[PDB]
RNA sequence: AUAGAUGAGUUUGGUGAUGGCUCUGAUUGAACACU
RNA sequence: GACUAAUUACGUGCCAGCAGUCGCGGCAAUACGUAAGAGACUAGUGUUAAUCAUCAUAAAUAGGUUUAAAGGGUACUCAGACGGAAAAAUUCGCCCAAAUAUAGGGGACAAUUUUUCUAGAGUUUUAUGUAAGAAGGUCGUACUCUAGAGUGGAGAGAUAAAAUUCUGUGAUACCUAGGGGACGGGUAAAGGCGAAGGCAAUCUUUUAUGUAAAAACUGACGUCGAAGGACGAAGGCAAAGGGAACAAAAAGGAUUAGAUACCCCAGUAGUCUUUGCAGACAAUUAUGAAUGCCAUAGGUUAGAUUUUUAAUUUAGUCUAUAAAUGAAAGUGUAAGCAUUUCACCUCAAGAGUAAGGCGGCAACGCAGGAACUGAAAUCACUAGACCGUUUCUGACACCAGCAAU
RNA sequence: CGCGGCUCUGAUUAGUGUUAAGUCGAAAUACGGUUCGUGUAGUGGAAGUUGCACGGGACUUAUCAAUGUUGAACAAUACGA
């Protein structure tokens, strides 16, 4: 096996999207609802539990977004020295 | 040639001969720069010309069409192939930290190795094995294994009172009054401990992901 | 390939310059005007580089090639219609040029008579 | 070449070409083929 | 940039252990008898060649490879470079 | 022949602009001819019969070479010093003028009007700073050296 | 025979090239128009 | 008007006209016509036609072909051109040096020739590695047909959605047992091989080069190469086989303003085998082959050496640069510096067309104009705009809600 | 007199050049809305379009689930943004 190429000169160093875009924590919580009204059926009692789990969601605060990622940063100081140079 | 041209090398020519001549002719010219007559006399030296480099080792003679002509050479010492002997039969002589930061660089003017291994400047190292080693092997004739275990066992009968003067040294004191702070033994410890909880509350906090993430694998939420 | 490499040990004791100087009773052309015998060193070793082992190396790799081109089948072996004419054009050069630097010695006959190399195969074009 | 030159020799090549089918057969009863 | 890193994961553990004030000993099979690795008389590499060989187990530095440690390509190599031109 | 002062023309070409302080060139008494020349008209620093490697840089002119003989001939090169002056090569060009395509020759009286800038022939006119090499009976020599002697020959490349 | 070697207009939104065309010079055993 | 020295006024209004080139004229034209003025040559002055020069615009001196006209599909080769080291003979080429110079001189180089040399080119020493090629046999995944009145018993397949279509003569789905034809999953990589075209499952058989390291051997035996000959993808022609799958043609169903088409149900040549014909390709690196040479760095392929860790080195291949080179894009093992040789180019368009000829069963191939008509065709770059282009940023732009037309 | 060459002409017929103000489509240039071109074989009023192999003069236009570290205590006259 070989080893990592060294990367040709390059615009900019960079990653797309530094922080992950995490998915909202409910999309889950339905999907569950969904599937006991797709077994246990609509006007059933099993799927009562779950519903009041889908009906917390969106009575609790979204919680506040982490401070960005300073990757891309130090990307671009490294960027001449880690590849093969910088293109005009 | 994304390149400029630079023509550092060429200040005084250029500047002298602006300065020859007055731009309004018939009329004598300006004084020049200060600077040109103090460099009057003091050249640029010749830049960009390849010489053949110091040749450290011997070319090869069997080569016909030899490469890499205008190439510095490695530098290699006898010394090199019995320090590898050496730090190779004693690897932990490189835990012992070694000061490399050098302080006038007269450290080869009391160097006499036909003494012993203990110099002035200088501490006891596996270098001052291979510098005797090397003494004996090229005076007294000594073979490499000879000279080798000559001044390899000087070298242990220096160590071993090394380490029994620091478990004296703190047996006595101790005899007389004499009390100290804590050891690495006691510090390590110490700092384990510490590293020791970081690793069990990771540990409790992500095997609860994996229970949580487990018994949620199977569709169970219908709660019949 | 195991006959190909015992035949290139037979055509360097046959054809071989080591053995011919004292199997033939005038192997070395004939000297010119004012020219001189002179003694020279002796080989280091077995004489393979001559034009008269290559020219025999090559006709036992012109008759292995050609006799597979013609057995069953070897019409369809478009690639090595070029190796053959290569091999031809390669005994064609070498026996035109140990023409002229032999001069007619006894060397040159016994290479001819040997390996049956008639004028056609070196005078001419060669054309395949 | 550039491929808006080349489309110009890609007409006339074909106009061509579908000018020799057509007239194929007055050409095979003179004999000039 | 110079590649560096900290030493003390080795500087500090050659100070631990000489905290332990303990020797090393020669391994012993198994009257525990515990000698010294520096005795002159095993702590030795120089030899003559008329060193004959009930005294070649002292000895702790040997040039030539152990054949049990080997693997077979590397005996392989040995046996094809080391003591085929040698005989 | 011909094709080896062609060789050594663009290769002191290329050892000069890749500004380099020594130079190998195969060892033949044609090439030998022409580096004397350019030594003799100051264009090059040193030359030496040597091996493939080139002589101590500084013991270059007490540098002994052993004999040549058939032992040997096969790895002998002609090792030339090159010069540098003004941040600028002193043998910046080493144009060929007879080729193997074609041998051009001159007479004495169009090396004469060669040698004052002016056309004749094939050739053209020297100006400041040019040089031209005639191969002659009397050997390798610089047209100005040529007209002086009075002979004619094989014109072999101008050096600017 | 040692003074003898020259350009200009014109392709493009623009720039640099490629490449023709035309003009600038000299001339005719000339013709035509106005003289 | 500008090139090109020399201006206004009036008339005309894309008309009449001017014009060597670019152009001028559409109601306030220094460009047309008249008037005056001005700039020139002068017994001549303009115009037409022609020649040289302009035009390195057929380049021997002295050009060029990656992207602009221009590298042959390929390299083995006859003729031809060119091509090592150190000496010698001959010509007296070459030079003095001409006047088409009798007779001599000089000896570097040139031609024929001789003797030596080993750096080019080759041979031997089973290299390693390797989808060059060919022959005779196989393997396997899937597919397909047949059989088991198999199990099961009304759907299946298709598409964005449908329809044509398949199915109660039992389909799809799930199996068992036989037959057939092609194809070649992983490995797999910037990897390798051959002159190129091209070459990827497997066993045996068979074939020429090439690469590494050491020795030995021959002793310039070399490179290029018009022509001839050979090879040459896919499609195609001819004959005899094969026929599962795919699929020009022909035909049907949809979509659409219309739909030959793109999509779909099906489907013949053909693809495959053997033997010939055929010779055109973006047959590409848009870059002929070969030789000498020029500074580095990071990968990678096959070896070799070593203190086999890792370095060193030979021959390949790719990435990014220096000097340099280039119109620039870029290249930098070359599109650089030089050299050798072959092919090819000389404004656009007509045209790779016509006619005659040659080759072929045919399809077509090779070779190859002129007339008529133009002042432009053409290349790289720069900044914009555009995109049924990417990713963002604002706006009741949209979503949602209320109201309204 | 015959055969051949050449020149002129020929019912009928083909190609191409030029010409702003006609007509029918929308093939190319952006992913040009079916990638475009080369070859070859078909096909359609026309541009086009289909099969098969081939070229980039099209996709290098490529930009993290390795998520980024208590890498040796504390205190001294040592240390002091
Ligand atoms: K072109
Ligand atoms: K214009
Ligand atoms: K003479
Ligand atoms: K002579
Ligand atoms: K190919
Ligand atoms: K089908
Ligand atoms: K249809
Ligand atoms: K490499
Ligand atoms: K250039
Ligand atoms: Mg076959
Ligand atoms: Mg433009
Ligand atoms: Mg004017
Ligand atoms: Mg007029
Ligand atoms: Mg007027
Ligand atoms: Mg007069
Ligand atoms: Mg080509
Ligand atoms: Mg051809
Ligand atoms: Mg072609
Ligand atoms: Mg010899
Ligand atoms: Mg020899
Ligand atoms: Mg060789
Ligand atoms: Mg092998
Ligand atoms: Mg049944
Ligand atoms: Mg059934
Ligand atoms: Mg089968
Ligand atoms: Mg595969
Ligand atoms: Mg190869
Ligand atoms: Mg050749
Ligand atoms: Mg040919
Ligand atoms: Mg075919
Ligand atoms: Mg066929
Ligand atoms: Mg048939
Ligand atoms: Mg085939
Ligand atoms: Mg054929
Ligand atoms: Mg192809
Ligand atoms: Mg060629
Ligand atoms: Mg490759
Ligand atoms: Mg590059
Ligand atoms: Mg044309
Ligand atoms: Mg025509
Ligand atoms: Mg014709
Ligand atoms: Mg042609
Ligand atoms: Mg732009
Ligand atoms: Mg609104
Ligand atoms: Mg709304
Ligand atoms: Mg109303
Ligand atoms: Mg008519
Ligand atoms: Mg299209
Ligand atoms: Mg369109
Ligand atoms: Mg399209
Ligand atoms: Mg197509
Ligand atoms: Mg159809
Ligand atoms: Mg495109
Ligand atoms: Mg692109």
């Amino acid at each position: 096996p070989n080893k990592p190429i060294r990367l040709p000169p390059l615009k900019q160093l960079r990653v797309r999207q530094a922080n992950k875009a995490e998915e909202n924590p409910c999309i889950a919580v339905m999907s569950s609802v969904l599937a006991c009204w797709a077994s246990a059926g609509y006007n059933s009692a099993g799927c009562a539990t779950v519903e009041n789990a889908l009906r917390a969601c969106m009575d609790a605060p979204k919680p506040a977004p982490k401070p960005n990622n300073t990757i891309n940063y130090h990307l671009s100081r490294f960027q001449e020295r880690l590849t093969q140079g910088k293109s005009k | 040639g994304k390149g400029r041209i630079f023509q550092a090398a060429k200040v005084y020519q250029r500047a002298s001969e602006a300065a020859a001549t007055n731009i309004v002719s018939g009329l004598p010219p300006r004084n020049p720069p200060l600077w040109l007559k103090a460099i009057e006399s003091i050249p640029p030296a010749e830049i960009n010309t390849r010489p053949y480099p110091i040749q450290h080792s011997p070319p090869n003679p069997r080569a016909r069409k030899p490469r890499n002509l205008f190439r510095p050479t490695k530098i290699v010492y006898p010394e090199d192939e019995l320090r590898r002997d050496f730090y190779r039969d004693h690897p932990w002589e490189l835990a012992r930290p070694r000061m490399i930061i050098e302080l006038d660089g007269k450290d080869a003017r009391f160097l006499d190795w036909s003494k012993g291994l203990r110099q002035r400047g200088i501490p006891l190292s596996g270098e001052s094995v291979v510098q005797r080693q090397l003494w004996l092997m090229e005076n007294q004739g000594m073979t490499k294994q000879e000279a080798y275990d000559k001044a390899r066992h000087e070298f242990y009968k220096l160590r071993q009172l090394e380490q029994m003067e620091r478990r004296i040294a703190v047996e006595e004191a101790r005899m007389v009054g004499g009390y100290f702070g804590k050891d690495l033994l006691t510090v390590g410890m110490e700092l384990e401990n510490k590293t020791y909880e970081s690793w069990k509350k990771w540990a409790t906090t992500e095997i609860a992901r994996q229970e949580s993430a487990r018994a949620s694998m199977y569709t169970n939420v219908v709660d019949n | 390939k195991d006959r190909k490499h015992a035949n290139i040990r037979r055509c360097i004791e046959t054809f071989g310059r080591h053995i011919t100087d004292q199997s033939l009773e005038r192997p070395t052309p004939p000297l010119a005007r004012g020219v001189e015998p002179k003694p020279q060193p002796v080989r280091a070793g077995p004489d393979t580089g001559s034009s008269e082992v290559q020219i025999a190396i090559l006709t036992s790799k012109i008759r292995a090639l050609s006799k597979a081109l013609e057995g069953h089948g070897g019409n369809r072996d478009k690639n090595n219609k070029r190796s053959l004419r290569r091999l031809c054009h390669k005994r064609q050069r070498l026996l035109r040029y140990m023409e002229r630097k032999e001069r007619g010695s006894g060397r040159w006959h016994h290479m001819l008579e040997t390996l049956g190399l008639t004028p056609a195969t070196w005078k001419g074009q060669i054309t395949l | 070449i550039s491929v808006r030159r080349q489309k110009k020799l890609k007409i006339k090549k074909k106009k061509y070409k579908k000018l020799m089918r057509r007239t194929r057969n007055e050409r095979r009863k003179q004999d000039r083929l | 940039i110079t590649d560096f890193t900290s030493g003390t994961q080795h500087g500090l553990t050659l100070k631990k252990f000489q905290a332990l004030n303990i020797p090393i000993s020669t391994p012993s099979e198994i009257r525990p008898v515990q000698r010294s690795v520096f005795e002159a008389d095993t702590d030795v590499t120089a030899f003559s060649p008329d060193e004959q060989i009930q005294e070649a187990e002292k000895r702790w530095k040997f040039s030539g490879p152990w054949l049990a440690g080997m693997t077979p390509g590397e005996f392989k190599e040995y046996l094809a470079k080391t003591v085929r031109p040698k005989r | 022949g011909i094709q080896q002062i062609t060789n050594m023309c663009s290769h002191l070409q290329n050892a000069s602009r890749a500004r380099l302080g020594l130079t190998s060139l195969p060892n033949t008494k044609y090439n030998l001819a022409l580096a004397l020349a350019l030594h003799r008209a100051g264009f090059i620093s040193s030359i030496t019969r040597g091996g493939p490697h080139p002589p101590t840089p500084e013991a270059l002119m007490t540098y002994e070479p052993e004999p040549v003989t058939s032992a040997n001939v096969a790895t002998r090169r002609l090792w030339v010093g090159l010069k540098y002056w003004n941040e600028e090569p002193v043998l910046k060009e080493l144009k060929p003028i007879s080729k193997p395509s074609r041998l051009v020759t001159a007479s004495l009286e169009q090396l004469n009007r060669v040698a004052r800038g002016f056309p004749a022939g094939y050739m053209k006119g020297l100006q400041l700073g040019e040089c031209l090499f005639v191969n002659t009976d009397r050997g390798v020599l610089e047209v100005r050296e040529a007209v002086e002697r009075k002979v004619g020959g094989l014109v072999l490349c101008k050096v600017k």
